[PDB]
């Protein structure tokens, strides 16, 4: 009932969930493999098409 | 003895009701993670019998 009043009792509101540079990474590593996922299918989809 | 039982039984929604302005996300935004939270418990009681 009350821990979420007192996350917005908190002093500073604008670095409140400021994320990490880890997430930061991550978040470039998987969409670089999203892309190169859907490469690689589209040539096999090429491939077998002829 | 009357009033100090009636003061104590009004004062934990006063404390919330003197504070209202109704330009408020933070209120809107505690009140929908009440609701669902309410929601869900619900939902299971009835279900799995939890």
């Amino acid at each position: 009932s009350e821990l979420l009043a007192n996350l917005y009792s908190c002093g500073d509101q604008n670095t409140l969930m400021e994320e990490s540079a880890e997430q930061a990474q991550r978040r470039d590593e998987m969409l670089r493999m999203y892309h190169a996922l859907k490469e690689a299918l589209s040539i096999i989809g090429n491939i077998n098409t002829t | 003895n009357k009033l100090q039982s009636q003061l104590l039984s009004i004062e934990k929604e006063v404390e919330e009701y003197k504070n209202f302005r109704p330009d408020d996300p933070a209120r809107k935004t505690k009140a929908l993670l009440q609701m669902v939270q309410q929601f869900a418990v619900d939902f299971e009681k009835r279900i799995e019998g939890s």
